[PDB]
Parts: C-alpha cells; structure tokens; sequence
C-alpha cells in the first residue's frame, strides 16, 4: 500500500520552515511571513526507485506555541532541523529542539538532517563549520538550502527519507 | 489530571460518552472519531491533548451537510471564549496575607488548555479563510462576522497570528509564481511551422507538441476544480452548472477531445490515409503515457474503444505491431475496474493528470451508500466517517494538484485546442449517428466488399515519430 | 470454475441509479459502505439454484463523459437500464441508451432489463403502465424497486441474470 512517511518540519519562527516546504509541494516561493500553527501536507514522490508517500507536519516555531510540541514529536519518524544561516539565535535554539525530540522519543538515534537555510542570502553569520561541526556531534548530515532558489530543497526532504528507510 | 470548566458555563467540557462519540476500533495513536455531535466534532477539532491537522482539512471540506456556515462560526467563538478558573486555596490564603499567588494551577491550564484551544480555534479561522473562501463570498456577514471576531481577540499570545488572519483575509477580498531546477525541452514543429495557425491540424502539428499542449492545457483544468465542486454530489444536481464550472469544462474538454480523435479518423475516407490518422493517435497516446497524462490516455482509448472507431477491423490490421500492442497495454489499464491504472497512478512520478472520473464515482457512491447520523441510544450522531471518506478522495485530488509541468506553453496550439469543436452547431445524438454512419460508409458490415476512396492530404503522411529532438 | 457474469448499469445521472447496485452489493446489516474497497462490486450469488459470479460496472456519477459511454457499455454481457418514476427526461432518455447499446454490441438483441426506481418521496410522474408497455415493445423484463428500501433490487439483477441464460 506504498510505504508511508512521517516527516516534521521544525526550528525558530521565520527561518523558512513553511517557505521549504511550500517550495517542495508546490514548486512556489512563498515571499510572505504568516506564523503557522500547524499545517500538513502530502507527496507522493519516487525516491531511489520506490515509490512514498511522504507526510509533513510543518509546525510552529514562534514560541508562543512551544507547549503544543510533543504532541507531534510522537508520531514523528524524522525531522528537519531548520534554523537560517543569518540568524544566530536560530542556530542557537537548533540544541534545544534537538535534546526535546530525543527525549520525546526516547532514543539517541531518531532519524534527522540539519538544514542551514536561506542560503541565498549573502548576508551570513553562521558559518558552515560551526553547523557541521554540530552536525557530526548530533551523527548527522548538515545540508545548506534556499527556499527561493531550490537550492537543496529536495536534498534535504530526500536526504531524511533516506535515514528512515535504514532506521 | 487538570481540571475543567463547568459544562454549565462552557459547553464543551460535556464528558465523553457514546451518546455524544464513538471512536472508530483502530487506532498516532490518536483516536479517530466514528460518529459524534457537532459540539463534540468541534471540541475534538479544536482538542487540546493532541494536533491534527488533516482534521481540520476533512471538517472544514465536509462541514456544510451538517451544520451550516454561520453556526459553525458561532460555535467556534464560543470554544474560543474559554472561562478562566478562580484562584485555589493556596492561593487564597496568600491574597490575605498581602502576598502575590503562585496560581500554579491557573498558569497550568492557560498554558495546558487554554493556548491549546485559543491556537487551534485561530488555526481552523486561518484554514477556513486560506482554503474554504467560498462560504465567505456568499455571505458577506460571515465574512464580517469573522473580520470583528479576528479583530476582538485581545491578548499579546494571540498578538502575531490576529494580524496574519487579517492580512490574510484582506488579499483574499481583492483576489502564483512557479520555479524550476531544469529548464523545459524545446517547442517541436512538424509541417506547420510557429504563427501558421490555419495550418494547424491532427497530421501538421508535431506529435510530441499535441501531447505536451494537451498535457498542459488538462493539467490546468485539473488543477482548478475545488473541492466545492464535488462535496454533496453536486456536480449531478440540478444546479452543477452553478457549483461545478471547473470539473464540467474539463470533462467537456474531455469529451470534445475524443470526439475530434473519432472524427479525425472515420472522416478520413481513404484506407492508407485513415491508418496514418490512426496510427498518430497512437502515437500522441504514447507521449501521453511518457508525461504521465493519464487523462489523456483514456481519451484516446476511448475513441478507439468508440462504435465507430472500434469495427474498423480494416485499419487495424494495418497499424504497425508495435502500436497494436501500445493499444493494448493503454486500454488494460480501464479492465476489471480501473484496478491496472490505479496501480500505475500510485506508483509514478508526478506530475501527472489523474483520470477524474474514478473519484466521482467513488465520492458519489460514498455519499449514498453510508447514512448521514448514526442512532446510538436514542440519541443522533453525525456519521463522521462517512465524511473522513469523501475528504480521503478530495485530499487524494489535491495531493495531484501541486506539482507543476516543467514545459513550454506554445500559445497558438493552446488557443487551437481550446477552442477545439469537433460537434459543431450539431447535437450530440446527430453527430454520434454522422460518425457511425461514416464509419458504415468507409468501412461496410460484411458481406458488403470494401470500397476505394481517394486520398485528401496534400502533404506528406509520414510521422516525424514521438522521440524528441535537441539542437543548441 | 462457475459462471462470471458481466453486468453493467446505465442511466441518467443525478436521480437513483447508484443506490440499486449498492444495495445488492452490500447488506447495510454492518453500516460502513465503501466503493474504494477492490471487489465491492463482486458478488457471489444463487439464482435458480446455480451459483454464479456478478461483476456490476455501475458509473454513476460519470455521466458528463459521454463520449467514454461506448467503451464502458462494451464491457458487458447484460444490461440494466435505469430511470426514476419521478424524472420524465430520464425515462425519455432509455431510447437512446438502449439504442447505443445495440449499437456498440452489433446486435438486436442484447440481453437487458428496464428498471424503473423511486429514489424520493416526490410525486411520481413516470406510471408504471407507461413504462410497461415501453418495455413491452422492446421486447424486454421491466422492474420497477425503490432501492431505499431494497424492494424489488434482488428482483431486477437476477431477472438480467436470467435474461442472459436465455439468449
Ligand atoms: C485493445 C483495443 C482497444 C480499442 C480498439 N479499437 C480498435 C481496436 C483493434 N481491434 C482489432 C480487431 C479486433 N482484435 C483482434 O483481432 C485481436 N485478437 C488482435 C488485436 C489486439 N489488439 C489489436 C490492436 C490492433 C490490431 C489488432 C489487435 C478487435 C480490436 C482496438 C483494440
Ligand atoms: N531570501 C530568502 N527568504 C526566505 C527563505 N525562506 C524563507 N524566507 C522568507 O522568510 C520569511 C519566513 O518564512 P517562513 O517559511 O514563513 O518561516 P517559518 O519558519 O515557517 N515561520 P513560522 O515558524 O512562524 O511559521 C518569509 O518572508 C519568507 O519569504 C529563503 O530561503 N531565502
Ligand atoms: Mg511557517
């Protein structure tokens, strides 16, 4: 019945969490800032010759929200880790989201991918080293994208799909 | 636990029961609902333990059978206008000792429950607006009513969400850019060169650019039909001129594009001539089955399957035995129900263009096969998975909808096929009859011999084949 | 091993025509009806004392489609041609459906039966004398069901059955 995945989206309010995967359903740049709450979204996609269902909880990063996290850490098989490479605090809070899904799901390895995003912008103040640095110590890939370019979008999402299939 | 608000003064706070909801045996793992009251539908759209967000898609699309616009507005304002609780013992007794209250309790629910709640009510207002604005456009005091609503909802919580929702609401009152890795391939010409639109027909146009133009110009029509147009069987009432613009023209253009393929063909009088016709089809079916057009694959099978086209046993016989078997593989897809294309459509690569009649069958069957409340004590619940049913194939529909075609738009061949008419001023009856009776005239039922007609196409019958070409 | 009858449903649209196959098919004895499911429109029943297979293409809801008409009609061994008592043109329509069928199977006569349903509680406007003698110079069975209450459903397909037998 095609194998099926559940994917979350999460990171700090505006780093692109919703522009990422609106440019992956929709191949759309979405240039607006509206907070989610909670929106869902599916793909059917051929990844490495299988066929999947990917399924989407693109979440809420403004912290207003951060009581309704765990309730989809739950169901969650993977994660996108998303914080904006010119935004320091965004890559600050990476930790903290980091260390709740660990301990929501109660595992060391829980499949997830780093994502340095708007990657577009020249403008930077993370560095790649500092990232990967973290990447590695997380056991973990760090992939660098723009949701308004498609630059590692499909990457990103792909790279994790990858990581569940071998969990 | 945590306690709640009185069922005196908050109506949804009512304990569960099975004479207000009754949970489906399965199990994420959050419950999924069978049946319930519309105040308990609501509490659990809105529940504040756990998210779900394919809920608040399901109710919002299936709603209106059940409880109307403005109700549904009313009760969500009221699960919105949670009552706070008073302050505890412990807390009292520091209020007189001139202390400040921990409210320990109090900062628990407003934090547990009442964010949830507030978050998740906002949550269906941004939806309901974003997706569902045609219940807006029909009623302009449901859109004032939600404008004062957004507006009156105070609170530095709810501050950045309240001013989205009304941003949103207002482009939605006074009203899509697409990017790409890859570039598209090139725009292919045969006979008829760009700009000689009065050249353009079935034989002068390329193929490969037939199938493409096509392929966008159903994608398009696909891509428009909401889902407004299909909840309640609409599409089969009186009124579906009315509630169904989208899905009628593209079942039209549907129609009128298998049509023209019948008429291409047994209006093409000479044997040798008819099997070119034939045999372009064929290969038009082939870039359609490459591009993932599954509706324009069962276009052209279903002109060949047609009474006039199919009893031409002559022409047949003379297709090439690669395309007898291309023929053969694209008209297995339809046997026993559909069940081969099913499968291919869940197994591709999109884009695609789905075939659309699957899915109006089935919703229309949902509606009528399943009762509209279950009875359970006495009491009436709304049948809720009758309604998770119908969302599952209009959410199936607009997964499809999102992935654009990576190709070029050729204006005129678009304007040719769009104002494709193959019936003329003719009625439907008169002109099924004209094809049968043409299709008697070329090719005779046994024991008549068949007749010679002479040929009618001035330029060359060879196909410049469907394997695209690539200069730069 | 036995006998796998191939039955097809053909009408005008927007009246009762869905709800005849659907309640042979199911017995709402267990609620929860769905299309979806492969094989909700195979049957196994006993006519006459000889057990057989019933394959039903009912494509209620695809009447737009016109031109798609040919090709499901093609399917088919026997034929239920379905209007409502309380829709004229739809009765009006039967002529030309019974015609196309003669036309797509090359034949004058094909096995097939009338079937007149009340699907609401409007006022007839089709009288069942009408209908009868329409039937009658076709040469065909006319069964009159109001598939709401499963009166007269067994009665219509097992008499196309029947009709099948006897060719
Ligand atoms: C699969 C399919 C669908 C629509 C169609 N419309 C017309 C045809 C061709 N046709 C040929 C004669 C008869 N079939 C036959 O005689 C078959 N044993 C041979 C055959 C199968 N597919 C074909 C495709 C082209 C030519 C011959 C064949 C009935 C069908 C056709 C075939
Ligand atoms: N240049 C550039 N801008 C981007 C990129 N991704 C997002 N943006 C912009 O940054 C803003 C925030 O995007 P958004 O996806 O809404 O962020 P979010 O993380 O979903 N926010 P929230 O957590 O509140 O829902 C928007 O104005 C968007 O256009 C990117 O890769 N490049
Ligand atoms: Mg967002």
């Amino acid at each position: 019945g095609m194998t099926e995945y559940k994917l979350v989206v999460v990171g700090a309010g505006g780093v692109g969490k919703s522009a990422l995967t609106i440019q992956l359903i929709q191949n759309h740049f979405v240039d607006e800032y509206d907070p989610t709450i909670e929106d869902s979204y599916r793909k059917q996609v051929v990844i490495d010759g299988e066929t999947c269902l990917l399924d989407i909880l693109d979440t809420a990063g403004q912290e207003e929200a951060s009581a309704m996290r765990d309730q989809y850490m739950r169901t969650g098989e993977g994660f996108l880790c998303v914080f904006a490479i010119n935004n320091t605090k965004s890559f600050e809070d990476i930790h903290q989201y980091r260390e709740q899904i660990k301990r929501v799901k109660d595992s060391d390895d829980v499949p997830m991918v780093l994502v340095g995003n708007k990657c577009d912008l020249a403008a930077r103040t993370v560095e790649s080293r500092q990232a990967q640095d973290l990447a590695r110590s997380y056991g973990i890939p760090y992939i660098e994208t723009s949701a308004k370019t498609r630059q590692g979008v499909e990457d990103a999402f792909y790279t994790l799909v990858r990581e569940i299939r071998q969990h | 636990q945590m306690r709640l608000p009185s069922a005196d003064v908050y109506r949804f706070a009512e304990p569960d029961s099975e004479e207000n909801i009754i949970f489906e045996e399965n199990m994420a793992g959050i419950p999924i609902i069978k049946a319930g009251t519309v105040i308990k539908l609501i509490e659990r759209l809105t529940y504040h333990m756990y998210a779900d967000p394919n809920f608040v898609r399901t109710f919002l699309t299936t709603y209106r059978s059940f409880c109307k616009p403005q109700e549904l507005l009313s009760l969500i304002i009221e699960r919105f206008e949670i009552p706070e609780p008073e302050p505890t013992e412990a807390d009292r007794i520091a209020i007189e000792n001139g202390d400040q209250p921990l409210s320990a309790e109090l900062k628990r629910f407003r934090k547990e429950y009442i964010q949830p709640v507030q978050l998740r009510v906002l949550n269906v207002c941004r939806h309901w607006v974003e997706h569902h604005f045609y219940d807006f456009e029909r009623d302009a005091y449901l859109l004032q009513r939600m404008e004062e609503f957004i507006g009156t909802v105070r609170g530095k919580a709810m501050k950045k969400w309240v001013e989205s929702i009304t941003k949103i609401i207002q482009r939605k009152k006074i009203a899509h850019n697409i990017t790409f890795q890859s570039s598209p391939p090139t725009v292919e010409w045969h006979i008829s060169r760009p700009g000689h639109i009065e050249t353009f027909d079935l034989l002068t146009l390329h193929p490969i650019e037939i199938a493409r133009q096509l392929t966008l110009l159903e994608s398009d029509l696909y891509r428009a039909v909401q889902p407004s147009e299909l909840v309640g069987s609409v599409w089969t009432k009186e009124d579906k001129e009315i509630n169904s613009p989208n899905l009628l023209k593209m079942i039209r253009h549907t129609t009128n594009l298998t049509l023209w393929f019948e008429k291409c063909i047994v209006e093409t009088e000479n044997l040798e001539e008819r099997v070119a016709v034939v045999s372009r089809i064929i290969e038009i079916l082939q870039v359609f089955q490459e591009l993932n057009n599954f509706n324009g694959v069962l276009e052209v099978v279903s002109a060949m399957n047609s009474s006039p086209v199919y009893r031409l046993d002559h022409t047949f016989e003379q297709i090439p035995s690669r395309q007898k078997k291309i023929l053969e593989e694209a008209h297995e897809l339809s046997e026993d129900h559909y069940k081969k294309y099913l499968a291919k459509l869940r197994s591709i690569n999109p884009p695609c263009v789905p075939f659309f009649g699957i899915y109006l069958t089935n919703i229309l069957k949902t509606e009528e096969g399943n009762p509209e409340v279950l009875k359970r004590h006495g009491k009436e619940l709304i049948n809720f998975s009758k309604r998770r049913k119908v969302a599952e194939i209009t959410g199936e529909i607009q997964q499809y909808q999102n992935q654009p075609y990576c190709l070029r738009v050729e204006s005129d061949i678009k304007r040719f096929f769009e104002n494709l008419n193959p019936m003329g001023n003719s009625m439907e009856k008169e002109f099924t009859d004209y094809l049968f009776n043409k299709s008697l005239e070329i090719e005779p039922r046994n024991p008549k011999p068949l007749p010679r007609f002479p040929k009618k196409y001035s330029y060359p019958l060879k196909s410049p084949g469907v394997r695209p070409s690539n200069p730069r």
